């Protein structure tokens, strides 16, 4: 009796050896330049841009390159918990700060373009990264949807949960000479808790689409 | 004028439903004749546009025998991403905008004694799990009178 | 530091305790107001609909004018602001519905079963075929405005998501339209009939997720 | 202690819930007109065929399409008993019969072709299929190989364990007269008993290519 069994009468299919370990997804390069008081680096629908992070020539995600996405191949609904870690690399002679929040379904809200400013972040559960220490941070997201089960495939847009938001919270601040960096390198790493699939198909029987991008 | 089943007509007048659906298929050969059938369901496609005999061989099928009975009783579950399923033809949105929450479909895998035609008629009923929700303006109305005033 | 002794929420000084926003929220406030003359209306017009009010928890899109000033200086009340704080929200609603100018009956009508597609209401004849006239079976309410002038309902949440989505712009997001009509041939008087629709949150209702509120206006810089 | 541990230090994967059940493979259709005592129906390199069944459009085999074969993907050694089901489709009035035999490493012997012979499949493990009754007749294929592991994709030819023959013992034979049938249905259910796939890759880090045929 919890509801997620109230949707679908198939148990769920949970493979634990090929989900549920840290993947790499993005790397990302903020310069000293165009480093300014709200500026977004990461402003990506999730889980979404980093289950299908992997794409083809013709632009179209696939699910079978990556073991750790080898379920959303087969099956159309899914529902797990997230954990994105930050990591950006440490020099010591710049600083300057990152802050990452999550917006549960956030791409919907009539008011979504006032949520950006790092004020709001500040009040959705979030994380702070510093270039000294403070280098890693692990944000949570646990499974918060309208619906007990996320879509997998297209027919529109599967697997968006929210928002995932890394934005400056201190601008990127350098010292005045040529030693002193011009950028640094801000990684995510992604992983997922209770991987939960159930409907599951052949492959080929739904289609992918080049992904949308949020405004 | 639309000969509805029992189960059509009770789902006319609620809202929301779920839950399994039975299926009772009578076959009219006599056992001279053979043939197999796969019968299979999938969960989250709604138009037949996509499916073929090897797509559909990877879902939960059962391959009937076309001899072992006339009547065979096939049950889609019910496998959606939500617990309760607004109906087609009341609310909410739009008519052929419409999403079932599963497909079945019928799948093949000539004697001069025997009828060369072999009739199917399928029969339809609720499974023993099926719920229905809230009461609301009936998708139908009786026959009783079939005159209608178009604007 | 040294801590301030505590009051149990004003209970101490005042009468009562004020340690929870969902009790501000049950503190009914005005929903919709407006007029409905007799040419905006229907022309074969028996038991028809009046006004396909949307129901949202966060209240409707404020349009600020001239010749209703409750919207133009204090924006919207109490609960618009409650509810921008949270994501979702699984409950009903309680309204009061005041129809002046109208002496026979006025059923209401609530439709749980409709796609949140306006963020406005609509006004007479413009409400759509199917929401024309009353339906059957729908839950519905009528009252005799000569022995009561005030109809006081309460709307359930019937609706199949986990949540109902707060904040909003299938779409089952909601808990659909509420409709409102004449039940009978009737005098429409010049000038109209006016209606003001006051809502609050119902005692199974509830606000979940919390985010951060938006960026908000003061009511002291509206003149 | 036994020699499949002696080869892989990693344990391996099992997936039982995507494998370990009857699939379809192929359907072939033997005539009244070409049906003489040692026709070949089937021959094929097993279970090479079976799991290679799916092709692109330029012809490669792809694992991923399927949900028994994702294992297939992501892995590079891999073991597995099987089993081989022969289903013909039951027609009265005509009568004649099918030998199906398997040869472990088949291809590579000196004396293959030598080897076709229906009198020769009468010696290795083999199974009868009337059109009358006996219709369905299982086969049973433990993995023996020369090595612990078979490979799965190329770099030559992956997953050649044998060979499978269907052979005609008596002629397909009819009555004279127009309500006999020109023809028949032979369809081959394939199943896997103990999977264990081990050193577990991306995708995209070996390729397949288009399948050679036994001569």
């Amino acid at each position: 009796p919890t509801w997620d069994r109230l949707a679908s009468s198939e148990v769920s299919d949970e493979y634990p050896m090929l989900t549920d370990r840290w993947l790499f997804w993005k790397s990302v390069k903020w310069e000293v330049n165009d480093s300014a008081f709200g500026k977004m680096l990461v402003q990506e629908k999730f889980p979404q841009s980093w289950v299908q992070m992997d794409v083809n020539v013709n632009n179209i995600p696939r699910y079978t390159n990556i073991p750790n996405f080898i379920p959303f191949n087969i099956h159309q609904y899914m529902r797990a918990d997230f954990e994105v870690k930050i990591y950006v690399n440490p020099n010591d002679f710049v600083s300057g700060w990152l802050i990452m929040a999550f917006l549960y379904q956030g791409s919907e809200m009539f008011d979504y373009k006032l949520r950006r400013n790092p004020a709001a972040l500040m009040q959705m559960p979030h994380v702070l990264v510093n270039v000294g220490a403070a280098n890693e941070a692990t944000l949570k997201i646990p499974y918060r949807y309208v619906r007990p089960f996320m879509r997998c495939k297209d027919i529109t847009e599967p697997l968006n949960m929210g928002v995932l938001f890394v934005e400056v919270l201190i601008p990127f601040r350098t010292s005045a000479a040529s030693s002193a960096p011009k950028s640094l390198d801000v990684s995510l790493f992604v992983k997922m808790t209770n991987a939960k699939f159930t409907g599951m198909v052949d492959g080929s029987i739904a289609l992918l689409s080049k992904p949308i991008a949020l405004p | 004028q639309y000969y509805l089943p029992p189960i059509s007509v009770v789902s006319s007048l609620y809202a929301y439903t779920r839950g399994s659906i039975k299926y009772k298929f009578l076959f009219g050969n006599n056992p001279r004749h053979n043939a197999r059938l796969l019968v299979a369901y999938i969960p989250g496609i709604s138009s037949d546009n996509r499916l073929t005999l090897e797509r559909a061989r990877n879902s939960a099928h059962v391959v009937f025998s076309l001899n072992e009975v006339s009547e065979f009783v096939f049950t889609v579950p019910y496998i959606t991403d939500t617990m309760w399923w607004p109906r087609k033809y009341g609310g909410p949105q739009a008519a052929g905008e419409f999403v079932a929450p599963s497909y079945i479909c019928m799948f093949i895998l000539a004697m001069e004694s025997v009828p060369s035609i072999v009739t199917i008629v399928p029969m339809i009923a609720a499974g023993d799990d099926f719920e229905v929700a809230v009461p609301a303006q009936p998708a139908v109305g009786l026959s009783r009178n079939i005159d209608v005033i178009y604007p | 530091t040294p801590l301030l002794p505590t009051t149990n929420d004003g209970r101490v000084t005042f009468g009562e305790a004020f340690n929870d926003l969902k009790d501000l929220a049950r503190r009914y406030q005005l929903y919709w107001e407006g007029t409905i003359l007799e040419g905006n209306l229907r022309a074969i017009r028996r038991n028809s609909a009046l006004v396909q009010l949307p129901l949202y928890p966060h209240g409707l899109r404020i349009q600020p004018d001239v010749n209703n000033p409750i919207w133009n200086i204090m924006r919207d009340g109490h609960i618009p602001v409650i509810s921008s704080g949270f994501r979702y929200f699984r409950g009903g609603l309680r309204l009061r519905i005041v129809v002046e100018g109208l002496n026979s009956c006025v059923w209401v009508q609530h439709h749980p079963d409709r796609p949140s597609i306006f963020s406005r209401p609509i006004i007479g004849r413009y409400i759509a075929a199917k929401d024309a006239y009353r339906n059957h079976a729908y839950a519905a309410y009528v009252q005799n405005m000569s022995v009561n002038r005030t109809i006081e309902v309460e709307v359930p949440f019937y609706q199949p998501g986990l949540y109902g989505m707060l904040n909003a712009s299938l779409r089952f997001t909601g808990l659909g339209d509420l409709l409102i009509g004449i039940e009978g041939e009737q005098p429409i008087p010049k000038e109209g009939i006016e209606i003001s629709v006051y809502y609050s949150i119902a005692d199974d209702f509830s606000f979940n997720i919390f985010c951060g509120f938006p960026p908000m206006v003061y009511c002291d810089e509206t003149y």
